[PDB]
Protein backbone atom coordinates (compact mmCIF):
# COMPACT_ATOMS: atom_id res chain seq x y z
CA UNK A 1 0.00 0.00 0.00
CA UNK A 2 2.93 2.21 -0.97
CA UNK A 3 5.33 2.77 -3.85
CA UNK A 4 8.02 0.55 -2.39
CA UNK A 5 8.41 -3.20 -2.88
CA UNK A 6 7.37 -5.65 -0.24
CA UNK A 7 10.02 -7.34 1.85
CA UNK A 8 10.35 -11.09 1.45
CA UNK A 9 12.19 -14.05 2.93
CA UNK A 10 15.37 -13.50 0.93
CA UNK A 11 15.05 -9.87 1.96
CA UNK A 12 14.36 -10.94 5.54
CA UNK A 13 17.81 -12.53 5.65
CA UNK A 14 19.96 -10.44 3.29
CA UNK A 15 20.65 -6.71 3.26
CA UNK A 16 21.86 -4.58 6.15
CA UNK A 17 18.24 -4.62 7.32
CA UNK A 18 18.58 -8.41 7.16
CA UNK A 19 19.24 -10.83 9.97
CA UNK A 20 22.94 -11.47 9.36
CA UNK A 21 24.01 -7.82 9.12
CA UNK A 22 22.61 -6.06 12.20
CA UNK A 23 20.61 -8.63 14.15
CA UNK A 24 23.16 -11.46 14.18
CA UNK A 25 26.18 -9.35 15.17
CA UNK A 26 24.99 -5.86 16.03
CA UNK A 27 22.57 -6.23 18.91
CA UNK A 28 21.19 -3.97 21.59
CA UNK A 29 22.58 -4.96 24.95
CA UNK A 30 21.33 -4.70 28.53
CA UNK A 31 23.26 -3.65 31.62
CA UNK A 32 24.64 -0.77 29.63
CA UNK A 33 24.34 2.93 29.16
CA UNK A 34 26.05 6.00 27.82
CA UNK A 35 26.88 9.45 29.00
CA UNK A 36 29.05 12.46 28.25
CA UNK A 37 32.71 12.12 29.16
CA UNK A 38 34.73 14.70 31.09
CA UNK A 39 38.35 14.78 32.23
CA UNK A 40 38.72 13.70 35.83
CA UNK A 41 42.47 14.27 35.86
CA UNK A 42 43.01 12.82 39.33
CA UNK A 43 42.10 9.23 38.46
CA UNK A 44 44.64 6.52 37.87
CA UNK A 45 45.04 4.65 34.61
CA UNK A 46 42.83 1.82 35.85
CA UNK A 47 39.71 3.74 36.89
CA UNK A 48 36.87 5.79 35.44
CA UNK A 49 34.44 8.08 37.20
CA UNK A 50 31.06 6.42 36.94
CA UNK A 51 28.10 8.61 37.92
CA UNK A 52 26.20 7.38 40.94
CA UNK A 53 22.99 7.24 38.94
CA UNK A 54 24.31 5.20 36.04
CA UNK A 55 26.06 2.95 38.55
CA UNK A 56 22.86 2.47 40.51
CA UNK A 57 20.99 1.57 37.33
CA UNK A 58 23.47 -0.84 35.74
CA UNK A 59 24.32 -2.69 38.97
CA UNK A 60 20.68 -3.09 39.96
CA UNK A 61 20.49 -6.91 40.29
CA UNK A 62 23.79 -7.00 42.15
CA UNK A 63 22.47 -4.42 44.60
CA UNK A 64 19.19 -6.28 45.08
CA UNK A 65 21.15 -9.41 45.86
CA UNK A 66 23.27 -7.53 48.37
CA UNK A 67 20.34 -5.96 50.21
CA UNK A 68 18.62 -9.31 50.52
CA UNK A 69 21.86 -11.05 51.49
CA UNK A 70 22.76 -8.64 54.30
CA UNK A 71 19.18 -8.64 55.54
CA UNK A 72 18.76 -4.94 54.77
CA UNK A 73 15.85 -5.96 52.51
CA UNK A 74 13.54 -8.82 53.40
CA UNK A 75 12.61 -9.83 49.86
CA UNK A 76 13.51 -8.62 46.40
CA UNK A 77 10.45 -6.36 46.38
CA UNK A 78 11.60 -4.64 49.56
CA UNK A 79 15.05 -4.17 48.06
CA UNK A 80 13.43 -2.80 44.92
CA UNK A 81 11.61 -0.20 46.98
CA UNK A 82 14.76 0.62 48.94
CA UNK A 83 16.84 1.32 45.87
CA UNK A 84 13.88 3.10 44.30
CA UNK A 85 13.76 5.54 47.21
CA UNK A 86 17.58 5.60 47.07
CA UNK A 87 17.92 5.24 50.81
CA UNK A 88 21.10 5.57 52.85
CA UNK A 89 22.27 1.95 52.68
CA UNK A 90 21.88 1.54 48.93
CA UNK A 91 24.91 3.81 48.72
CA UNK A 92 27.06 1.67 50.99
CA UNK A 93 25.92 -1.35 49.02
CA UNK A 94 26.93 0.46 45.84
CA UNK A 95 30.41 1.08 47.18
CA UNK A 96 30.73 -2.57 48.14
CA UNK A 97 29.34 -4.01 44.91
CA UNK A 98 31.35 -1.76 42.60
CA UNK A 99 34.58 -2.30 44.52
CA UNK A 100 36.47 -4.63 42.18
CA UNK A 101 34.16 -4.81 39.21
CA UNK A 102 35.37 -3.36 35.92
CA UNK A 103 33.17 -1.54 33.42
CA UNK A 104 33.89 -1.56 29.70
CA UNK A 105 34.20 1.92 28.22
CA UNK A 106 33.63 2.06 24.47
CA UNK A 107 33.45 4.89 21.98
CA UNK A 108 31.50 4.68 18.77
CA UNK A 109 34.11 4.20 16.01
CA UNK A 110 35.92 1.18 17.45
CA UNK A 111 38.73 1.32 14.91
CA UNK A 112 40.88 -0.98 17.06
CA UNK A 113 40.58 -2.96 20.26
CA UNK A 114 41.57 0.01 22.34
CA UNK A 115 38.22 1.48 21.78
CA UNK A 116 37.14 -0.82 24.58
CA UNK A 117 38.85 -0.93 27.92
CA UNK A 118 37.92 -2.22 31.36
CA UNK A 119 38.19 0.40 34.09
CA UNK A 120 37.42 0.23 37.71
CA UNK A 121 34.45 2.44 38.52
CA UNK A 122 34.99 5.28 40.94
CA UNK A 123 31.62 6.66 41.97
CA UNK A 124 31.19 10.37 41.32
CA UNK A 125 28.49 12.98 41.54
CA UNK A 126 26.95 14.42 38.42
CA UNK A 127 26.05 12.64 35.23
CA UNK A 128 29.24 12.74 33.15
CA UNK A 129 31.65 9.84 32.85
CA UNK A 130 35.14 10.89 33.89
CA UNK A 131 37.75 9.45 31.53
CA UNK A 132 41.48 9.40 32.23
CA UNK A 133 43.52 11.87 30.15
CA UNK A 134 46.15 9.39 28.93
CA UNK A 135 43.40 7.17 27.46
CA UNK A 136 41.99 9.66 24.96
CA UNK A 137 44.63 8.76 22.38
CA UNK A 138 43.43 5.17 22.34
CA UNK A 139 39.80 6.25 22.34
CA UNK A 140 40.27 9.15 19.90
CA UNK A 141 38.18 11.13 22.37
CA UNK A 142 38.35 14.82 23.12
CA UNK A 143 36.27 16.39 25.86
CA UNK A 144 34.20 18.72 23.68
CA UNK A 145 31.02 16.68 23.90
CA UNK A 146 31.91 13.12 22.95
CA UNK A 147 30.02 10.33 24.67
CA UNK A 148 30.98 6.90 25.93
CA UNK A 149 29.03 3.70 26.41
CA UNK A 150 29.68 1.69 29.56
CA UNK A 151 28.86 -2.00 29.67
CA UNK A 152 28.96 -4.15 32.79
CA UNK A 153 30.64 -7.58 32.76
CA UNK A 154 28.21 -9.98 34.41
CA UNK A 155 30.05 -13.25 34.86
CA UNK A 156 33.10 -14.12 36.89
CA UNK A 157 34.71 -15.15 33.63
CA UNK A 158 33.92 -11.80 32.05
CA UNK A 159 35.08 -10.00 35.18
CA UNK B 1 44.64 -5.27 41.54
CA UNK B 2 46.13 -3.19 38.74
CA UNK B 3 48.53 -5.25 36.63
CA UNK B 4 48.29 -9.02 36.47
CA UNK B 5 51.86 -9.51 35.26
CA UNK B 6 52.93 -11.77 38.12
CA UNK B 7 49.80 -13.93 37.89
CA UNK B 8 50.46 -14.24 34.16
CA UNK B 9 54.11 -15.14 34.75
CA UNK B 10 53.20 -17.94 37.17
CA UNK B 11 50.85 -19.59 34.69
CA UNK B 12 52.56 -18.59 31.45
CA UNK B 13 49.49 -17.72 29.43
CA UNK B 14 46.90 -15.00 29.42
CA UNK B 15 43.76 -16.93 28.46
CA UNK B 16 44.56 -19.94 30.64
CA UNK B 17 45.19 -17.52 33.50
CA UNK B 18 41.72 -16.06 33.07
CA UNK B 19 40.25 -19.56 33.05
CA UNK B 20 42.14 -20.77 36.14
CA UNK B 21 41.28 -17.63 38.09
CA UNK B 22 37.64 -17.89 37.03
CA UNK B 23 37.25 -21.49 38.13
CA UNK B 24 39.00 -20.88 41.45
CA UNK B 25 36.90 -17.78 42.04
CA UNK B 26 33.77 -19.78 41.29
CA UNK B 27 34.84 -22.32 43.88
CA UNK B 28 35.48 -19.48 46.31
CA UNK B 29 32.26 -17.59 45.60
CA UNK B 30 29.43 -20.02 44.89
CA UNK B 31 30.68 -23.52 45.59
CA UNK B 32 32.12 -22.14 48.82
CA UNK B 33 35.74 -22.42 49.90
CA UNK B 34 38.31 -20.53 51.95
CA UNK B 35 40.79 -18.15 50.30
CA UNK B 36 44.28 -19.61 50.56
CA UNK B 37 45.43 -15.99 50.82
CA UNK B 38 44.23 -13.36 53.33
CA UNK B 39 41.40 -11.51 51.58
CA UNK B 40 41.54 -7.79 52.33
CA UNK B 41 37.85 -7.34 51.53
CA UNK B 42 38.45 -8.29 47.90
CA UNK B 43 36.04 -9.93 45.49
CA UNK B 44 36.65 -13.56 44.56
CA UNK B 45 38.20 -12.37 41.29
CA UNK B 46 41.07 -10.46 42.90
CA UNK B 47 41.47 -13.13 45.57
CA UNK B 48 41.86 -15.80 42.90
CA UNK B 49 44.36 -13.72 40.92
CA UNK B 50 46.41 -12.89 44.02
CA UNK B 51 46.42 -16.56 44.97
CA UNK B 52 47.75 -17.41 41.52
CA UNK B 53 50.48 -14.84 42.18
CA UNK B 54 51.72 -16.60 45.33
CA UNK B 55 51.78 -19.97 43.57
CA UNK B 56 49.00 -21.29 45.81
CA UNK B 57 46.71 -21.80 42.83
CA UNK B 58 47.03 -23.21 39.32
CA UNK B 59 45.32 -25.85 37.21
CA UNK B 60 47.47 -28.73 38.45
CA UNK B 61 46.83 -27.82 42.09
CA UNK B 62 43.11 -27.41 41.41
CA UNK B 63 42.67 -30.78 39.72
CA UNK B 64 44.72 -32.38 42.51
CA UNK B 65 42.39 -30.82 45.07
CA UNK B 66 39.42 -32.12 43.09
CA UNK B 67 40.94 -35.59 43.34
CA UNK B 68 41.39 -35.14 47.10
CA UNK B 69 37.79 -33.93 47.35
CA UNK B 70 36.58 -37.11 45.68
CA UNK B 71 38.73 -39.07 48.14
CA UNK B 72 36.69 -37.27 50.80
CA UNK C 1 64.94 31.21 67.17
CA UNK C 2 63.98 33.70 69.86
CA UNK C 3 60.27 33.73 69.01
CA UNK C 4 57.58 34.85 66.58
CA UNK C 5 55.77 38.12 67.13
CA UNK C 6 52.10 37.23 67.11
CA UNK C 7 49.97 39.39 64.80
CA UNK C 8 47.13 41.52 66.12
CA UNK C 9 44.57 43.64 64.32
CA UNK C 10 45.59 47.27 64.75
CA UNK C 11 42.61 48.86 63.03
CA UNK C 12 39.57 48.34 60.83
CA UNK C 13 38.52 50.83 58.16
CA UNK C 14 34.87 51.02 57.10
CA UNK C 15 35.74 52.94 53.96
CA UNK C 16 32.22 52.09 52.79
CA UNK C 17 29.20 50.51 54.42
CA UNK C 18 30.26 47.14 52.99
CA UNK C 19 33.88 47.56 51.89
CA UNK C 20 36.34 47.25 54.77
CA UNK C 21 40.12 46.99 55.15
CA UNK C 22 41.42 45.40 58.32
CA UNK C 23 45.10 45.22 59.26
CA UNK C 24 47.16 42.66 61.18
CA UNK C 25 50.37 44.47 61.91
CA UNK C 26 53.29 42.43 63.26
CA UNK C 27 53.85 39.32 61.14
CA UNK C 28 57.08 37.37 60.98
CA UNK C 29 58.72 36.71 57.63
CA UNK C 30 56.65 34.28 55.61
CA UNK C 31 53.42 34.53 57.61
CA UNK C 32 51.81 37.32 55.63
CA UNK C 33 50.93 34.94 52.83
CA UNK C 34 50.24 31.96 55.09
CA UNK C 35 47.73 33.85 57.21
CA UNK C 36 46.42 35.84 54.27
CA UNK C 37 45.65 32.97 51.97
CA UNK C 38 44.20 30.84 54.75
CA UNK C 39 42.09 33.75 55.95
CA UNK C 40 40.80 34.58 52.48
CA UNK C 41 39.86 30.98 51.88
CA UNK C 42 38.03 30.61 55.19
CA UNK C 43 36.25 33.94 54.72
CA UNK C 44 35.24 33.25 51.12
CA UNK C 45 34.06 29.80 52.16
CA UNK C 46 32.63 29.57 55.66
CA UNK C 47 30.81 32.66 56.84
CA UNK C 48 27.31 32.64 58.34
CA UNK C 49 24.51 34.49 56.63
CA UNK C 50 20.82 35.18 56.59
CA UNK C 51 19.69 34.05 53.18
CA UNK C 52 16.04 34.39 52.33
CA UNK C 53 14.97 30.79 51.87
CA UNK C 54 11.31 30.85 50.87
CA UNK C 55 8.61 33.21 49.75
CA UNK C 56 4.86 32.73 50.00
CA UNK C 57 3.01 35.29 47.90
CA UNK C 58 -0.72 35.75 48.19
CA UNK C 59 -2.43 34.55 45.04
CA UNK C 60 0.51 32.75 43.42
CA UNK C 61 0.99 29.02 42.86
CA UNK C 62 4.35 28.59 41.11
CA UNK C 63 7.23 30.85 40.21
CA UNK C 64 6.25 30.84 36.53
CA UNK C 65 3.24 33.13 36.76
CA UNK C 66 2.29 36.80 36.74
CA UNK C 67 0.53 38.78 39.46
CA UNK C 68 -2.01 41.22 38.07
CA UNK C 69 -0.59 44.69 38.47
CA UNK C 70 3.04 44.03 39.46
CA UNK C 71 5.22 44.12 36.37
CA UNK C 72 7.61 41.33 37.32
CA UNK C 73 7.19 37.63 36.80
CA UNK C 74 7.25 35.75 40.08
CA UNK C 75 10.50 34.24 38.83
CA UNK C 76 12.07 37.69 38.69
CA UNK C 77 10.59 38.72 42.04
CA UNK C 78 12.22 35.69 43.64
CA UNK C 79 15.51 36.55 41.95
CA UNK C 80 15.24 40.04 43.43
CA UNK C 81 14.51 38.56 46.84
CA UNK C 82 17.65 36.43 46.65
CA UNK C 83 20.11 39.28 47.11
CA UNK C 84 18.09 40.85 49.92
CA UNK C 85 20.61 41.63 52.65
CA UNK C 86 19.11 40.97 56.06
CA UNK C 87 20.81 40.57 59.43
CA UNK C 88 18.75 38.89 62.15
CA UNK C 89 19.79 39.51 65.74
CA UNK C 90 18.34 36.71 67.81
CA UNK C 91 16.97 33.69 65.97
CA UNK C 92 18.34 31.32 63.36
CA UNK C 93 15.33 32.09 61.17
CA UNK C 94 12.50 34.59 60.94
CA UNK C 95 9.47 35.28 58.77
CA UNK C 96 9.40 38.81 57.41
CA UNK C 97 6.09 40.12 56.10
CA UNK C 98 6.00 42.55 53.18
CA UNK C 99 2.71 44.33 52.48
CA UNK C 100 2.45 47.01 49.81
CA UNK C 101 -0.12 48.61 47.52
CA UNK C 102 -0.27 51.47 45.05
CA UNK C 103 1.67 52.70 42.03
CA UNK C 104 5.38 52.59 42.69
CA UNK C 105 8.50 50.57 43.39
CA UNK C 106 8.53 48.08 46.26
CA UNK C 107 11.85 48.51 48.02
CA UNK C 108 13.05 46.58 51.05
CA UNK C 109 11.81 49.49 53.16
CA UNK C 110 8.28 48.17 52.64
CA UNK C 111 8.89 45.19 54.94
CA UNK C 112 7.77 45.41 58.55
CA UNK C 113 10.61 44.89 61.02
CA UNK C 114 10.54 42.52 63.96
CA UNK C 115 13.25 44.58 65.61
CA UNK C 116 15.48 41.51 65.69
CA UNK C 117 15.92 41.91 61.93
CA UNK C 118 17.87 44.70 60.25
CA UNK C 119 17.63 45.21 56.51
CA UNK C 120 20.94 46.82 55.67
CA UNK C 121 19.93 48.10 52.24
CA UNK C 122 16.36 49.45 52.48
CA UNK C 123 16.59 50.92 48.97
CA UNK C 124 16.96 47.47 47.39
CA UNK C 125 13.98 47.25 45.05
CA UNK C 126 11.93 44.05 45.06
CA UNK C 127 9.08 44.61 42.60
CA UNK C 128 7.13 47.39 40.88
CA UNK C 129 3.44 47.87 41.50
CA UNK C 130 2.29 49.34 38.20
CA UNK C 131 -1.40 49.62 39.06
CA UNK C 132 -3.31 52.26 41.00
CA UNK C 133 -5.17 49.47 42.81
CA UNK C 134 -2.76 46.52 42.82
CA UNK C 135 -1.55 45.18 46.15
CA UNK C 136 0.97 42.48 47.04
CA UNK C 137 2.02 40.76 50.25
CA UNK C 138 4.68 38.15 50.94
CA UNK C 139 5.89 36.09 53.86
CA UNK C 140 9.61 36.09 53.21
CA UNK C 141 11.48 33.49 55.22
CA UNK C 142 14.97 34.59 56.17
CA UNK C 143 17.22 32.09 57.88
CA UNK C 144 20.83 31.78 58.91
CA UNK C 145 23.13 29.22 57.37
CA UNK C 146 26.45 28.98 55.59
CA UNK C 147 27.57 28.23 52.06
CA UNK C 148 25.10 27.66 49.23
CA UNK C 149 22.07 25.40 49.65
CA UNK C 150 20.02 25.26 46.45
CA UNK C 151 16.34 24.52 46.87
CA UNK C 152 16.85 21.17 45.15
CA UNK C 153 19.26 19.78 47.73
CA UNK C 154 17.17 21.59 50.33
CA UNK C 155 14.15 19.53 49.33
CA UNK C 156 15.56 16.05 49.91
CA UNK C 157 12.07 14.67 50.16
CA UNK C 158 10.56 17.33 52.43
CA UNK C 159 10.19 18.20 56.07
CA UNK C 160 6.81 16.47 56.10
CA UNK C 161 4.89 18.14 53.24
CA UNK C 162 5.01 21.58 51.64
CA UNK C 163 1.86 23.45 50.53
CA UNK C 164 1.36 24.36 46.89
CA UNK C 165 2.05 28.08 47.07
CA UNK C 166 5.43 28.12 48.86
CA UNK C 167 8.42 28.94 46.69
CA UNK C 168 11.97 27.94 47.62
CA UNK C 169 14.56 30.50 46.60
CA UNK C 170 18.19 29.43 46.31
CA UNK C 171 20.01 30.27 49.51
CA UNK C 172 23.51 31.79 49.51
CA UNK C 173 24.56 32.45 53.10
CA UNK C 174 27.71 34.35 52.61
CA UNK C 175 28.22 37.95 53.65
CA UNK C 176 31.54 38.30 51.82
CA UNK C 177 31.88 38.84 48.08
CA UNK C 178 35.54 39.77 47.81
CA UNK C 179 38.74 39.29 49.76
CA UNK C 180 42.04 40.79 48.71
CA UNK C 181 45.06 40.79 50.97
CA UNK C 182 48.30 42.72 50.62
CA UNK C 183 51.36 41.94 52.72
CA UNK C 184 53.77 44.83 53.06
CA UNK C 185 56.80 45.76 55.14
CA UNK C 186 55.88 47.49 58.40
CA UNK C 187 57.95 50.45 59.58
CA UNK C 188 58.99 49.21 63.03
CA UNK C 189 62.03 50.53 64.88
CA UNK C 190 62.74 47.11 66.39
CA UNK C 191 62.92 44.92 63.27
CA UNK C 192 62.80 45.74 59.57
CA UNK C 193 61.78 42.39 58.07
CA UNK C 194 58.38 42.42 59.78
CA UNK C 195 55.34 42.91 57.56
CA UNK C 196 51.70 43.83 58.05
CA UNK C 197 48.72 42.16 56.42
CA UNK C 198 45.91 44.25 54.95
CA UNK C 199 42.64 42.49 54.17
CA UNK C 200 40.12 44.19 51.92
CA UNK C 201 36.96 42.24 52.62
CA UNK C 202 33.81 43.15 50.73
CA UNK C 203 30.82 42.00 52.72
CA UNK C 204 27.26 42.76 51.71
CA UNK C 205 26.69 44.75 54.91
CA UNK C 206 25.71 41.95 57.28
CA UNK C 207 29.10 41.01 58.73
CA UNK C 208 31.37 43.16 60.82
CA UNK C 209 34.95 42.86 59.56
CA UNK C 210 36.35 42.31 63.04
CA UNK C 211 33.80 39.59 63.67
CA UNK C 212 34.58 38.14 60.24
CA UNK C 213 38.30 37.88 60.96
CA UNK C 214 37.71 36.56 64.48
CA UNK C 215 35.36 33.90 63.15
CA UNK C 216 37.89 32.95 60.48
CA UNK C 217 40.74 32.66 62.96
CA UNK C 218 38.51 30.54 65.17
CA UNK C 219 37.52 28.22 62.32
CA UNK C 220 41.19 27.82 61.48
CA UNK C 221 42.45 27.27 65.01
CA UNK C 222 39.75 24.63 65.45
CA UNK C 223 41.18 22.50 62.64
CA UNK C 224 44.71 23.26 63.79
CA UNK C 225 43.71 21.85 67.17
CA UNK C 226 42.49 18.77 65.33
CA UNK C 227 45.99 18.67 63.82
CA UNK C 228 48.14 19.50 66.86
CA UNK C 229 48.02 16.04 68.40
CA UNK C 230 47.97 12.77 66.46
CA UNK C 231 46.63 10.14 67.12
CA UNK C 232 45.12 7.93 64.41
CA UNK D 1 40.02 15.84 16.41
CA UNK D 2 37.29 18.50 16.54
CA UNK D 3 36.28 17.83 12.87
CA UNK D 4 38.01 21.04 11.77
CA UNK D 5 41.53 19.84 12.59
CA UNK D 6 41.23 16.98 10.14
CA UNK D 7 39.75 19.44 7.67
CA UNK D 8 42.85 21.52 8.22
CA UNK D 9 45.10 18.59 7.39
CA UNK D 10 43.11 17.91 4.21
CA UNK D 11 43.35 21.52 3.07
CA UNK D 12 47.06 21.62 3.87
CA UNK D 13 47.75 18.54 1.76
CA UNK D 14 45.62 19.88 -1.09
CA UNK D 15 47.33 23.27 -1.28
CA UNK D 16 50.82 21.84 -0.82
CA UNK D 17 50.44 19.24 -3.55
CA UNK D 18 49.08 21.90 -5.90
CA UNK D 19 51.87 24.36 -5.05
CA UNK D 20 54.57 21.81 -5.64
CA UNK D 21 53.11 20.57 -8.90
CA UNK D 22 53.03 24.13 -10.23
CA UNK D 23 56.56 24.57 -8.93
CA UNK D 24 57.95 21.43 -10.57
CA UNK D 25 56.53 22.63 -13.87
CA UNK D 26 59.03 25.51 -13.83
CA UNK D 27 62.33 23.53 -14.16
CA UNK D 28 64.45 26.64 -13.56
CA UNK D 29 67.87 24.98 -13.65
CA UNK D 30 68.56 23.66 -17.11
CA UNK D 31 70.43 23.62 -20.39
CA UNK D 32 71.16 26.56 -22.72
CA UNK D 33 69.30 25.03 -25.70
CA UNK D 34 69.41 28.26 -27.78
CA UNK D 35 67.01 26.99 -30.46
CA UNK D 36 63.40 25.80 -30.54
CA UNK D 37 62.76 22.06 -30.46
CA UNK D 38 59.60 22.58 -32.51
CA UNK D 39 60.55 25.01 -35.28
CA UNK D 40 64.29 25.41 -34.66
CA UNK D 41 63.71 29.15 -34.40
CA UNK D 42 65.91 31.41 -32.28
CA UNK D 43 64.44 31.37 -28.81
CA UNK D 44 65.04 35.09 -28.10
CA UNK D 45 67.51 36.04 -25.40
CA UNK D 46 64.97 37.40 -22.94
CA UNK D 47 62.97 34.18 -22.90
CA UNK D 48 66.08 32.17 -22.04
CA UNK D 49 67.03 34.68 -19.35
CA UNK D 50 63.56 34.53 -17.79
CA UNK D 51 63.21 30.75 -18.09
CA UNK D 52 66.65 29.13 -18.09
CA UNK D 53 66.15 25.91 -19.99
CA UNK D 54 63.16 26.51 -22.26
CA UNK D 55 62.57 24.11 -25.12
CA UNK D 56 59.88 25.97 -27.08
CA UNK D 57 59.49 29.50 -28.32
CA UNK D 58 56.45 31.39 -27.09
CA UNK D 59 54.43 30.48 -30.18
CA UNK D 60 54.98 26.72 -29.96
CA UNK D 61 54.58 26.91 -26.19
CA UNK D 62 51.20 28.64 -26.41
CA UNK D 63 50.18 26.18 -29.11
CA UNK D 64 51.01 23.23 -26.87
CA UNK D 65 49.20 24.96 -24.01
CA UNK D 66 45.99 25.08 -26.03
CA UNK D 67 46.07 21.35 -26.76
CA UNK D 68 47.02 20.37 -23.23
CA UNK D 69 44.21 22.66 -22.15
CA UNK D 70 41.64 20.49 -23.86
CA UNK D 71 43.45 17.21 -23.19
CA UNK D 72 45.61 14.56 -24.81
CA UNK E 1 83.76 29.10 52.51
CA UNK E 2 80.19 29.72 53.70
CA UNK E 3 77.53 27.10 53.06
CA UNK E 4 73.81 27.26 52.46
CA UNK E 5 71.91 26.62 55.68
CA UNK E 6 68.72 24.56 55.75
CA UNK E 7 67.87 24.97 59.42
CA UNK E 8 64.37 23.59 58.99
CA UNK E 9 64.43 19.84 59.75
CA UNK E 10 62.17 19.01 56.79
CA UNK E 11 63.99 17.74 53.72
CA UNK E 12 60.79 17.53 51.69
CA UNK E 13 57.09 17.94 52.30
CA UNK E 14 54.34 17.51 49.77
CA UNK E 15 50.62 17.25 50.32
CA UNK E 16 47.97 15.83 48.05
CA UNK E 17 44.24 16.35 48.36
CA UNK E 18 41.76 13.65 47.44
CA UNK E 19 38.03 13.09 47.74
CA UNK E 20 36.02 11.78 50.68
CA UNK E 21 32.30 11.18 51.29
CA UNK E 22 30.98 10.98 54.82
CA UNK E 23 27.52 9.52 54.36
CA UNK E 24 25.85 11.91 51.95
CA UNK E 25 28.29 14.81 51.58
CA UNK E 26 30.53 13.48 48.83
CA UNK E 27 32.10 16.90 48.22
CA UNK E 28 34.27 16.38 51.29
CA UNK E 29 38.06 16.47 51.39
CA UNK E 30 40.90 14.13 52.36
CA UNK E 31 44.34 15.45 53.20
CA UNK E 32 47.31 13.19 52.49
CA UNK E 33 50.46 14.92 53.86
CA UNK E 34 53.78 13.24 53.08
CA UNK E 35 56.98 14.45 54.66
CA UNK E 36 60.55 13.43 55.38
CA UNK E 37 62.84 15.10 57.89
CA UNK E 38 66.62 15.06 58.18
CA UNK E 39 66.55 13.28 61.56
CA UNK E 40 66.33 15.93 64.25
CA UNK E 41 62.59 15.20 64.55
CA UNK E 42 60.42 12.44 63.14
CA UNK E 43 57.78 13.45 60.57
CA UNK E 44 54.83 13.42 62.97
CA UNK E 45 56.77 15.70 65.30
CA UNK E 46 57.55 18.30 62.66
CA UNK E 47 53.93 18.27 61.51
CA UNK E 48 52.52 19.00 64.95
CA UNK E 49 55.24 21.56 65.66
CA UNK E 50 54.25 23.52 62.57
C1 LIG F 1 49.75 16.98 5.25
C2 LIG F 1 50.27 15.55 5.31
C3 LIG F 1 50.27 15.17 6.84
C4 LIG F 1 48.84 14.84 7.33
C5 LIG F 1 48.94 13.85 8.50
C6 LIG F 1 51.63 15.50 4.64
C7 LIG F 1 52.18 14.09 4.77
C8 LIG F 1 52.91 13.73 3.29
C9 LIG F 1 52.99 15.16 2.59
C10 LIG F 1 53.26 15.04 1.15
C11 LIG F 1 54.41 14.06 0.85
O1 LIG F 1 55.53 14.35 1.65
C12 LIG F 1 54.76 14.05 -0.61
C13 LIG F 1 54.99 15.44 -1.26
C14 LIG F 1 56.39 15.83 -0.96
C15 LIG F 1 56.74 17.23 -1.50
O2 LIG F 1 58.04 17.52 -1.24
C16 LIG F 1 55.83 18.25 -0.79
C17 LIG F 1 54.36 17.93 -1.19
C18 LIG F 1 53.87 16.49 -0.79
C19 LIG F 1 52.58 16.25 -1.65
C20 LIG F 1 53.62 16.41 0.61
C21 LIG F 1 52.23 17.46 1.13
C22 LIG F 1 51.82 17.19 2.78
O3 LIG F 1 52.77 17.81 3.53
C23 LIG F 1 51.74 15.82 3.05
C24 LIG F 1 50.45 15.24 2.36
MG1 LIG G 1 34.61 15.53 20.01
ZN1 LIG H 1 59.59 27.75 -31.65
Amino acid sequence: SNKRPLKSLADMIKGKQGRFRQNLLGKRVDYSGRSVITVGPYLRLHQCGLPKKMALELFKPFIYGKLELRGLATTIKAAKKMVEREEAVVWDILDEVIREHPVLLNRAPTLHRLGIQAFEPVLIEGKAIQLHPLVCAAYNADFDGDQMAVHVPLTLEAQ
Amino acid sequence: RVTVQDAVEKIGNRFDLVLVAARRARQMQVGGKDPLVPEENDKTTVIALREIEEGLINNQILDVRERQEQQE
Amino acid sequence: VTEFLKPRLVDIEQVSSTHAKVTLEPLERGFGHTLGNALRRILLSSMPGCAVTEVEIDGVLHEYSTKEGVQEDILEILLNLKGLAVRVQGKDEVILTLNKSGIGPVTAADITHDGDVEIVKPQHVICHLTDENASISMRIKVQRGRGYVPASTRIHSEEDERPIGRLLVDACYSPVERIAYNVEAARVEQRTDLDKLVIEMETNGTIDPEEAIRRAATILAEQLEAFVDLRD
Amino acid sequence: SDEADEAYSVTEQLTMTGINRIRQKINAHGIPVYLCEACGNPIPEARRKIFPGVTLCVECQAYQERQRKHYA
